[PDB]
């Protein structure tokens, strides 16, 4: 065996705090704890984070490319030319092997 | 469901006994052991206990229902599990 | 980068010179508003990725790691301040600084353009971690937790340096951008056979692939709260975003070096999924619940499609909320009772009312209820490995059977039924516990409003 | 009017005209007539009022353009300096391709749903339209994997190319 | 089994009846049936061989196994019933009410100035309560659950708490 | 400035450090200002260089 | 459980309500941009390329 302390006992931070938040056991700073998390945890992050995401410009371009789509259709038809060709590359400036 | 009474039990648990063919209705008393006084065997106390389940509409455990040898003790088991105080 | 690296860095003089009542105080709120910030790396563009300086660039896979990364932090500070309450001042510190310092290597490592500069701080994450298991852990095993947790990593990491060195030599830079450009194909040889398996293998034991996990639930089961929280939610994902950016170089080779990993992990799913069912720990539960969605983000990454590229994605990112939310909701429970054994203190919802609503979510995510992004991102690798070969349906189809049924049980059996009648110590929940599972739950369940952020470089 | 006729077109409207044979007033006229009443009236109103601040305050926004670049084809080999114009030119033109197939696609659907039961015959334009673009999509973009690059398109295409030449000289 | 073989017969007896019941369905043909079921128990009730008798309970319950109805009535509160353990979820332990905030407690100035006593009243009566199942108990543990009743005015029954203080049946 | 909230100023100063250094990069990032294929342009009147 | 739900709620409508004005105000007073011709010889500004007035703001602001 040897010389050692016994197991304490548990605390439950509601008997000395009965509105205790269970940040800290002083009452002052587990209020402080409290309004921190939620204000910059809910208010800030969440709402206004949440607002900026929403308001996003354009997010990778997607609503550009809708939009010249859309110029590049109207002309193509007009035309009468293909809406879209098989070739991605002009075949006059490749030269195939053999 | 309207609640029970223990004046309100011990009227039904008395009132089948006297529905009983092998008992004597003016000899029953709320203290009458089955065998000792009213001379039954113990055929006829599953017999009793198994109307008594169908009196009320649940079930004694037969570990419980063979220690019920007279009517005040049915009333005190059915008292017990219902929480009747009065 | 230097506008996160540098404020990362400054939580540490805070966290040192804050009065000694004030150390969560500070830290919690300061780290909050770092979170805040992150969200300017969202300027992202349809062709080119944002390429800050020769040494740090964010694309939009990096992207939603790091901003997972930073509201993470706070999120630890908050489970840990509980159990760390009888600690010393200083030994306080030095366990906020530990968390501090994997932020910071973290948020290096998402942001590497360069990938001896990415292999040294993938490397660096794991002392703080292995210090926060084997120091602040409470059974004996953590001291083997960190043994095998450190041992397996480094059994895969060291070929992985000798082949990006290897790499640069051959190719002249390991700069991912100009590998993009500069990548030729690996031709099939018993020489590449081996440097596929050095470039593959490391990220396969992080992820964890199926067979080489067995150091993850022992690391989970000994962590504290917050190393298991860092543990499946972001350290996990190291492995897989080094997989998507390291496959670049692999082609065409991935083709067939796939096949014996799709295996175990299309397999290894089923696997884990139906060792949950049977797990009597309520943490080991969920670490093996970890390796069954690991193991779709494998075969996605492994197939090598834009939808599966996207579904991995999300996929990472939603469980690495959810995890950290189980985790969180398990950790509760044993600060009540001091046991993790899931049988132990049943009927739970009975005693603790609001606390089961989020055991309710916190299930339903796991199980991947649409429209969540949990089965937004399970939903696109399914599509993916349906068109790879159309038997996986069939695997596929299994777990996610299996996966509701250990989910519901896991709340079933500690929620529900009828409360254990000798255990007296349930107290009503904390505003913190209620907190900590809501900053888990709504940034999840907002997500689902505009998933594309959150989808990576190919939506 | 919003948006262009040409790029979503609508089959000029046919709407037959009442032909009431019952002596019975119709629910549907009066309740009509009340939802003009009651919602569109105030619902007009109150947007009339917000047309009238935004008068007050006109400002532009514009569509990006973007001019051409030499793509791929005309990159020296490792010149990333090239390179990097040519394959971000191709990743937008992706990108701009894949909208494409959303608007035939978009037309496809809203001409299945217009023409009711007789969408088989009445939306053969359509899907003939449909079906061509889905072809030059595939070929240009199919089975390039998450890794794609103008190099792998490329590639894919003199693929089919070389295929083409040599069925020609069959020929 | 630590039953007797009465037991045994009664329980029999009972089980057969209820099986019967569910075949028979209507209360007149119960009735005739229920009455040639106990002839047949009385037929041998002063069999005075337990070799036989023993028999005689054996073939009887295999008989019972070949009859038995498939779907037997079920008291709906009993278990297996369609009711059983329904209120379970709003059976709430006692303990609980030391949690509450005081304001919720203020609501009830009466009832939790009760409860102080009853607790109270528990705090004093444990010392005796053990004490006294310590010296009733024989060395080597109790051999059976039964408790003993208390022995003087002043004193409880020993282990009493969680029998007098148990959740209602309907609790809510 | 207070005794209570100075340690509060660090982290953002870390942020503004950081900013102001992010920007310094870009000042060494310049060799190509004007000049891709795709946005070179004319300088307009008032204007020094296109990005800074 | 009733405490934190009313936290939750008094600190998610401490800026979500001002945001929601916010939004109406904007919306109502300012308004969108209108698609335009990009006149000859003029070069507009990266943040002129995006129509809502708050997007304009991110742009202009922070990227
Ligand atoms: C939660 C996440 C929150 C994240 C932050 C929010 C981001 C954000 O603000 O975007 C909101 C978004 C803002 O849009 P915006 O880009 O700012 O508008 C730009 C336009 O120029 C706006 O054009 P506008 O100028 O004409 O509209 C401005 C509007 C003002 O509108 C607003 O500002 C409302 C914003 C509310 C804040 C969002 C909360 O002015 C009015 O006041 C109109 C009042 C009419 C009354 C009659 O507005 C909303 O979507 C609010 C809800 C809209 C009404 C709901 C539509 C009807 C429901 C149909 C679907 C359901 C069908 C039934 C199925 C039911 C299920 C079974
Ligand atoms: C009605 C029936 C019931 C419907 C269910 C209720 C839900 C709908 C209510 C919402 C209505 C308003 C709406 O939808 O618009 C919102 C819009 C979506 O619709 P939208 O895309 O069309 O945007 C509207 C605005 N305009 C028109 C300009 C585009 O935006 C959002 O959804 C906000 C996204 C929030 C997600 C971001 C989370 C915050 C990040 C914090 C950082 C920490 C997170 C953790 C890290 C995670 C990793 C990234
Ligand atoms: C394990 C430790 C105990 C055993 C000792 C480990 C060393 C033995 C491993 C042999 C692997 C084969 C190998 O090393 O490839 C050599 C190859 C040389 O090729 P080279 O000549 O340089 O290039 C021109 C080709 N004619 O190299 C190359 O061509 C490039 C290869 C890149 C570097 C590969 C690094 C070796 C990876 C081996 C381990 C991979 C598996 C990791 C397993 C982890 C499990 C958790
Ligand atoms: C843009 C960056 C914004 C950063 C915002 C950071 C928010 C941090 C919020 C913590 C605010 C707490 O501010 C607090 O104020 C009081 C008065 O000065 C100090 O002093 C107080 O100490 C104790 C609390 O334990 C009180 O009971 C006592 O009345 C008072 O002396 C606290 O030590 C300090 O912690
Ligand atoms: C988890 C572990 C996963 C293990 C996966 C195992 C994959 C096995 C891949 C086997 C194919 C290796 O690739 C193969 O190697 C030999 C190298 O000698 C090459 O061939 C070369 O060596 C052979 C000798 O055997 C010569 O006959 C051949 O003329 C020469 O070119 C082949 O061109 C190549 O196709
Ligand atoms: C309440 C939620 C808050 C979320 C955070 C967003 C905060 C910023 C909100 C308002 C942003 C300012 O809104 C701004 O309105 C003016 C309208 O004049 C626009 O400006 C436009 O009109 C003005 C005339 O007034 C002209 O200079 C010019 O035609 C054009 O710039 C801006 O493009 C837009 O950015």
């Amino acid at each position: 065996r040897w010389q050692e302390d016994p197991e304490p006992e548990d605390e439950n931070l509601y008997e000395k705090n009965p509105d205790s938040h269970g940040y800290d056991k002083d009452p002052a700073v587990d209020i402080w704890n409290m309004r921190v998390v939620f204000f910059f945890g809910f208010s800030i992050v969440l709402v206004l984070g949440s607002t900026f995401v929403a308001y996003l410009p354009d997010y990778r371009m997607q609503e550009w490319a809708r939009r010249e789509a859309e110029r590049l259709v109207k002309y193509r038809e007009a035309h009468g030319l293909p809406i879209m060709e098989s070739n991605c590359f002009d075949p006059s400036k490749i030269q195939l092997p053999e | 469901a309207p609640p029970l009474t223990l004046e309100g039990i011990k009227d039904r648990v008395l009132y089948v006994l006297k529905l009983y063919d092998k008992i004597d209705p003016e000899k029953l008393s709320v203290n009458s052991h089955f065998m000792k006084d009213l001379g039954l065997d113990s055929l006829d106390q599953v017999e009793i206990i198994m109307a008594m389940e169908d009196e009320f509409g649940f079930e004694i455990p037969d570990i419980d229902a063979e220690k019920l040898m007279c009517p005040q003790e049915i009333v005190d088991y059915i008292a017990d599990k219902k929480d009747v105080y009065e | 980068m230097l506008k996160y690296i540098i404020p990362t860095i400054m939580l540490m003089p805070l966290t040192w010179l804050s009065k000694n009542n004030m150390i969560w105080v500070n830290s919690t709120a300061h780290s909050l508003l770092i979170s805040f910030t992150s969200l300017l790396l969202m300027n992202q563009f349809g062709d080119n990725s944002l390429n800050f300086s020769l040494l740090f660039f964010s694309d939009s896979l990096s992207t939603p790691l790091l901003i997972l990364t930073m509201w993470l932090l706070p999120l630890m500070l908050m489970a840990s301040q509980h159990h760390l309450s009888k600690e010393n001042l200083t030994r306080k510190k030095l366990f906020i600084t530990m968390l501090i310092s994997l932020q910071l290597f973290l948020i290096m490592t998402f942001t590497a353009m360069e990938l001896i500069l990415f292999y040294i701080l993938f490397e660096a994450t794991l002392v703080p971690t292995l210090i926060i298991i084997t120091r602040w852990g409470n059974q004996t095993e953590r001291l083997n937790a960190g043994l095998y947790f450190l041992f397996y990593t480094l059994a895969g990491s060291l070929p992985l340096l000798v082949a990006l060195i290897y790499i640069q030599n051959t190719v002249g830079s390991l700069n991912f951008l100009m590998l993009q450009y500069w990548v030729q194909p690996v031709h099939n040889s018993w020489s590449n056979v081996f440097m596929w398996l050095a470039c593959m293998m490391a990220f396969m034991v992080k992820m964890p692939l199926y067979g080489l996990h067995l150091w993850l639930p022992k690391a989970h089961v000994e962590a504290p709260i917050a190393g298991s929280m860092v543990l499946a939610a972001v350290l996990l994902k190291l492995g897989g975003y080094g997989m998507l950016r390291i496959t670049l170089i692999l082609n065409p080779m991935t083709d067939f070096m796939a096949y014996p990993f799709i295996m175990l992990s299309l397999w290894g799913m089923i696997m884990t999924s139906s060792i949950c069912l049977r797990q009597t720990d309520l943490k080991s539960l969920i670490a093996y619940s970890s390796v069954s969605h690991m193991a779709l983000v494998i075969v996605a990454i492994l197939i090598q499609t834009p939808w599966s590229y996207m579904g991995a994605t999300a996929l990472m990112i939603a469980h690495g909320l959810t995890s950290s939310m189980l985790f969180c909701l398990a950790n509760s429970n044993y600060e009540r009772i001091h046991s993790r054994t899931m049988i132990l203190a049943r009927g739970l919802q009975t005693l603790l009312p609001l606390m089961a609503t989020w055991w309710l979510l916190a299930s339903l995510t796991n199980l991947a209820l649409p429209p969540t992004i949990n089965l937004i991102g399970e939903l696109f690798v399914v599509m993916s490995t349906f068109s790879w070969s159309n038997i996986t349906i069939i695997l596929m189809g299994v777990n996610m059977v299996i996966t509701a049924l250990y989910s519901l049980y896991m709340l079933i059996m500690t929620q529900r039924g009828k409360y254990t009648y000798h255990i007296n110590n349930i107290s009503p929940s904390f505003t913190r516990e209620n907190a900590l599972m809501s900053l888990h739950i709504l940034p999840l369940l907002l997500l689902t409003l505009n998933p594309k952020i959150i989808l990576g470089p190919l939506y | 009017d919003s948006w262009d006729k040409d790029v979503y077109p609508e089959p000029p409207r046919r709407t037959p005209a009442p032909s009431p044979q019952t002596s019975l007033p119709n629910p549907i006229t009066y309740l009509t007539k009340a939802f003009d009443l009651l919602v569109d009236r105030p619902v007009t109103l109150v947007r009339e009022f917000i047309e009238r601040q935004h008068a007050k305050n006109k400002y532009y926004y514009y569509h990006r353009e973007f001019r051409r670049v030499p793509d791929i084809t005309e990159c020296q080999e490792k010149d990333v300096l090239c390179m990097f114009e040519a394959e971000m030119q191709w990743r937008r033109d992706y990108k701009v391709d894949q909208e494409i197939v959303n608007i035939i696609q978009e037309r496809l659907k809203a001409c299945q749903q217009r023409e009711g039961e007789s969408h088989r015959q009445n939306c053969a334009k359509e899907l003939e339209q449909f079906t061509q673009v889905v072809k030059a999509y595939q070929d240009r973009y199919h089975d390039l994997g998450a890794h794609y690059s103008a190099r792998k398109c490329l590639a894919k295409q003199k693929q089919r190319m070389l295929a083409e030449r040599k069925a020609a000289k069959e020929a | 089994a630590y039953l007797t073989h009465q037991q045994k017969v009664l329980r029999l007896y009972k089980r057969a009846l209820r099986h019967l019941e569910s075949w028979c369905i209507h209360r007149d043909k119960y009735r005739y049936f229920a009455c040639l079921l106990r002839a047949r128990f009385d037929e041998h009730k002063n069999e005075k061989d337990m070799v036989k008798a023993t028999q005689l309970l054996r073939e009887a319950e295999e008989e019972f196994w070949h009859g038995q109805h498939p779907q037997p009535y079920i008291f709906p509160e009993s278990p297996g019933g369609t009711s059983y353990e329904r209120y379970e979820c709003y059976k709430v332990p006692e303990w609980c009410l030391d949690d509450w905030h005081p304001s919720e407690k203020a609501m009830y100035p009466d009832y939790f100035a009760k409860r102080e006593q009853w607790k109270k009243l528990r705090r004093e009566s444990w010392e005796r309560e053990v004490k006294q199942l310590q010296e009733e108990t024989p060395v080597g543990g109790p051999r059976t659950e039964a408790l003993p009743p208390a022995r003087k005015q002043g004193d409880l029954p020993p282990l009493w708490w969680h029998i007098v203080t148990r959740p209602r049946e309907r609790p809510m | 400035v207070v005794r209570d909230h100075w340690v509060h100023v660090l982290v953002p100063m870390g942020f503004v450090f950081g900013y102001y250094l992010d920007r310094k990069n870009d000042e060494k990032l310049t060799a190509f200002r004007n000049k891709s294929l795709l946005y070179k342009r004319e300088l307009k009147p008032n204007e020094e260089v296109t990005w800074k | 459980d009733k405490r934190f739900l009313k936290l939750l709620r008094f600190y998610i409508l401490l800026t979500g309500i001002p945001v929601a004005i916010g939004i109406t105000l904007i919306n109502v007073f300012i308004g969108e941009a209108e698609l335009a011709e990009i006149p000859e010889g003029y070069v507009p500004e990266h943040w002129e390329y995006f129509k809502h007035p708050i997007s304009r703001w991110i742009a202009r602001t922070f990227f």
